[PDB]
């Protein structure tokens, strides 16, 4: 992996140079960026934490589904609606 | 031969050469090429209007996409004007 | 004019005063505007006339001293406000968005978030209804609302 | 220019009773007058 | 049905194109289209919009002649309006009479 | 000293009326571009001067953005067309003058 | 003109690069003449299928002027189509973000609403300041005249103009001013 | 302040000022007399 | 001394358009005479070529030149191959001069000669009426007769 770091002009270091872990010191604060653990295609309960439907009390094949996705006046679903997908 | 032009009927190669020979044999100075008008130039679709001058007097002007083809078209215009076969010339009397 | 200085010692002196140009074209007029035949022939651009009728610090002189009638005085006042907002008086200052024909003070108008239907449209005012009566020189009158 | 033409008496339409609309369109090349137009 | 009604639309659109091109050429000469048209009609020159656009494209010097003529007629009309009396009618504001 | 239009861009329009006043005569010789208004025309030791043939093949995206930037057009002109339209096109169009 | 057919066509349908200045101009007057020149409606050879638009280069778009209180009243609305995407920014805020946005939007609204519009937009070139790239500067022909007339601030008046304008009124000789 | 369509001066010390495009009744001695134009 | 009516230079004191003074009529008339004489000598010498004319014909205006074709949309009671004189000449022009009628040029000044060379029919034009839900459908097919003329000559004579 190559990553691009934004620096000012006084922090220029020659290309081809080695960097080690003592570039950082104890007792400080850092930000760590990484690609998270992929979960595949997940539904709304695991992806978004939706409450879902109860198990018993007459329920037909609906325990883990999104309910209404929008209102009836709009004949569409709003962009950014939380749906199953890649997590 | 009604609706055709001179260099569609009679193909020539060096209109600048023919023009300088005609001007030399009728005793006027050699024509100078100058860039009269110019649009674009750094684009892929320029326009160059190149004029041919003799003793600081305009004898021709011609358009083109490059300076060289504009100069060639101006030479053709000058040849048509000298030879009398111009587009607004008198039509044939039938 | 008259000046006062402080140095405690305060005193005022009378300095040189400009005079009216000798032969007005309409000597029977009442206001200076009516006298010099400018009744509907000036705008906010005419900073020569407005500078004749303002104070050294951008404010305005009153009617009993300018000799102006009330319509003309209110028209000069609006022209002077519009000229100040257009920046046409750089030296008559107190104590970047470019403008002209500015009726209201720029910090007092709220943005028109909801324009109306085109029978009830909220228009933006331009110019001055007091300068509505100026000479048109055109077959279309002044548009006071845009 | 209809109101101007009316002020000059020259109809309002240029295709009304002028020489432009009533003179013959053509004639024979030797000079014989054409048969009259149907309009 | 579209063919039959498009005959009317064809005539209307061609007049619109002629007015557009006359507007363009007149504005190149500094005039406006109402100025050109009205003052040509006042000069008794009865060229229509079709041949006026055709002259705008293929005979620019003839169109500049027409534009200068219309501009001069406009100036004569303005001068007559300011004069308001019985000053002479103007060279190009004379009207040929037919009986 | 009066001119209805400036006489320095196309032709020198001079208007006239005949003595009977029935015809208008326009005299308009062209205006020639002056010399002073023009501008002059702009102007390995051991091996052969080898001709520099490089043609970097570009993908559809970079090629279309290069063409569109060069001609000041959008990408939609450069995207292809299908066989229906390709066979609908008239390849022997009528030609006048 | 006794040209050949291909050079005659090239001369007739060649593109021109017009130059337009900002600096105290109303965006809509700039936009009206820019839309005319971008469509090609200034040519008598105009047709909507003739593709006869030209290039318009507007500079000093940071120094435009709005008449009235349009800087504080006129609102530009957009909607990022997410629930809550509705943004309404004043002309002042839009100008302080993007100094070409106001002129660009005025020209965009005045161009015809067809599939040629974004082509004309890509032949439109806008620059906020006096700086123009060198290729464009070698491309330009005909700086078009400015629609507004620059009302000439008081300190710019010559002393000849100042003393030629008559003094209208006599001030009293005892007033403080 | 209280919103009024008709602004009335309830004292001799009330004064009318047009600020930020609206009329206001201000009273430095009786602050309950403060009025804002609608 | 300011004249009575003197308004000082403000923005609205004077009209925005520049002041225009027209030429004095007698000098202008002599100028018209000299311009017409110059154009007449140009016609006499023959310093022209390739005239065009705007000609009124069959309710329409045609901008014709020599060796031209025009398609008139009605029958013209003339046999094919027949020379006629077009007469209602609104304009005749050339390079360096044009002549304009008010509204028509005199026939002693310009002569347009054309020739009927074809008498034919137009391609079939479909006239269809249809109104929906009211059973309104009619079809008609017409062919308009037509005449193709060739403009032979445009001749001007010294008469100005
Ligand atoms: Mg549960
Ligand atoms: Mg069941
Ligand atoms: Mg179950
Ligand atoms: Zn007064
Ligand atoms: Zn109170």
């Amino acid at each position: 992996t190559v990553k691009i770091f934004n620096i000012t002009d006084n922090a220029a270091i020659k290309p081809g140079t080695p960097l080690y872990a003592a570039h950082f010191r104890p007792g400080q604060y850092v930000d760590v960026t990484a690609k998270t653990i992929g979960k595949g295609f997940q539904g709304v309960m695991k992806r978004w934490g939706f409450k879902g439907q109860p198990a018993t009390h007459g329920q037909t094949k609906t325990h883990r589904r999104p309910g209404a996705v929008a209102t009836g006046d709009i004949g569409r679903v709003w962009p950014g609606t939380k749906m199953p997908g890649k997590m | 031969m009604t609706g055709k032009e001179l260099f569609e009927m009679w193909k020539i190669i060096n209109p600048m050469g023919l023009l300088v020979e005609e001007l030399k044999k009728r005793n006027v100075s050699a024509p100078e090429s100058r860039l009269t008008r110019q649009s674009g130039g750094t684009t892929a679709l320029p326009l160059y209007f190149v004029g041919l001058y003799c003793d600081k007097k305009l004898i021709a002007e011609g358009p083109g996409e490059t300076v060289l083809v504009a100069e060639e078209e101006a030479a053709r215009v000058a040849l048509r004007k000298l030879y009398g076969f111009t587009e607004n010339r008198r039509p044939w009397n039938y | 004019f008259r000046e006062v200085v402080e140095t405690t010692i305060i005193e005022g002196r009378i300095t040189a005063t400009p005079k009216e140009s000798p032969n007005p074209p309409n000597p029977s007029g009442q206001c200076p505007i009516c006298r010099w035949n400018l009744k509907h022939k000036y705008n906010y651009d005419d900073v020569l006339l407005l500078s004749q009728f303002i104070r050294p610090h951008g404010g305005m002189l009153p009617r009993k001293i300018t000799g102006l009638c009330q319509e003309e005085h209110r028209k000069i006042e609006e022209c002077v406000k519009m000229a100040h907002r257009a920046g046409l008086l750089p030296n008559h200052r107190p104590r970047q968005l470019n403008r002209y024909l500015t009726r209201w003070a720029p910090g007092s108008v709220k943005p028109i978030y909801k324009k109306g239907p085109r029978w009830n449209r909220v228009r933006m005012p331009v110019g001055s209804p007091l300068l509505r009566d100026n000479v048109c020189y055109s077959r279309t009158p002044w548009k006071l609302y845009h | 220019g209809g109101q101007w033409r009316l002020q000059q008496g020259l109809a309002a339409n240029p295709s009304g009773y002028g020489p432009l609309t009533e003179l013959p369109d053509w004639s024979y090349a030797d000079g014989r007058p054409a048969p009259p137009m149907k309009g | 049905v579209k063919c039959t009604k498009a005959r009317y639309l064809k005539k209307k659109n061609m007049r619109t194109l002629w007015i557009n091109r006359i507007t363009a050429a007149s504005q190149e000469h500094g005039l406006k289209y109402p100025a050109l048209i009205g003052n040509l009609v006042k000069c008794q020159v009865e060229l229509n919009r079709k041949v006026l656009a055709d002259l705008a494209i293929y005979e620019p010097k003839t169109f500049k002649s027409l534009a200068a003529l219309a501009s001069r007629r406009r100036h004569e009309g303005f001068a007559a309006a300011l004069g308001d009396g019985k000053e002479p009618e103007g060279i190009f504001s004379r009207v040929v009479q037919y009986h | 000293t009066y001119s209805p239009l400036p006489d320095d861009y196309n032709c020198n329009v001079e208007l006239a009326l005949t003595s009977d006043g029935r015809t208008i005569v326009c005299y308009h010789p062209s205006v020639d571009i002056p010399y002073e208004h023009t501008k002059p025309i702009p102007r390995d030791q051991v091996l052969k001067t080898r001709l520099e043939e490089k043609v970097e093949h570009l993908e559809e995206g970079p090629m279309i953005e290069q063409l569109s930037k060069m001609f000041f057009t959008t990408k939609h002109r450069w995207y292809p067309h299908g066989r229906y339209h390709r066979c609908r096109k008239n390849l022997n169009p009528p030609k006048d003058r | 003109s006794s040209f050949s057919r291909a050079p005659q066509q090239w001369a007739t349908f060649a593109r021109i690069w017009y130059l337009l200045d900002g600096k105290m101009q109303p965006p809509g007057k700039l936009a009206a003449m820019a839309s005319i020149r971008l469509q090609g409606l200034h040519k008598p050879v105009y047709h909507a299928l003739s593709d006869c638009g030209d290039h318009v280069v507007i500079m000093n778009t940071r120094h435009i002027a709005f008449s009235g209180n349009k800087w504080e009243q006129k609102v530009y609305s957009s909607h990022t189509g997410y629930p809550g995407g509705f943004r309404q920014v004043t002309a002042a805020q839009l100008h302080l973000r993007d100094p070409v946005a106001i002129v660009k939007l005025a020209i965009y609204g005045m161009l015809p609403k067809n599939l040629h519009r974004r082509t004309m937009m890509e032949r439109l070139h806008l620059f906020p300041d006096e700086y123009i790239p060198e290729d464009i500067l070698k491309n330009l022909v005909e700086e078009l005249p400015q629609p507004r007339k620059i009302p000439k601030r008081l300190d710019e008046y010559t002393q000849e103009e100042i003393d030629a304008f008559p003094r209208l009124w006599t001030p009293p000789e005892d007033y403080r001013l | 302040f209280k919103n009024k369509t008709v602004l009335k001066k309830r004292c001799k010390d009330c004064y009318l000022v047009k600020r930020r495009g609206r009329w206001y009744v201000y009273c430095k001695t009786h602050p309950r007399h403060k009025q804002r134009q609608m | 001394s300011y004249l009575p009516g003197y308004v000082p230079k403000t923005s609205l004191s004077s009209p925005p358009w520049p002041e225009v003074v027209l030429p004095d009529p007698v000098e202008e008339t002599r100028h018209h005479a000299e311009v017409v004489k110059k154009v007449n000598e140009m016609i006499v010498t023959g310093q022209y070529g390739r005239l065009f004319a705007v000609v009124h014909f069959a309710s329409r205006q045609w901008k014709v030149t020599s060796e031209d074709l025009i398609l008139i949309g009605n029958e013209l009671d003339l046999a094919c191959g027949e020379r006629i004189r077009l007469e209602k000449v609104l304009l005749v022009g050339a390079d360096n001069f044009t002549l304009l009628g008010k509204p028509l040029l005199g026939k002693d000044l310009v002569r347009v000669e054309a020739t009927v060379i074809e008498k034919t029919e137009s391609w079939p034009r479909i006239i269809m009426r249809f109104r929906k839900r009211k059973n309104f459908k009619k079809k008609r097919i017409v062919t308009t007769p037509q005449t193709v003329l060739r403009i032979n000559s445009i001749e001007i004579a010294p008469c100005l």
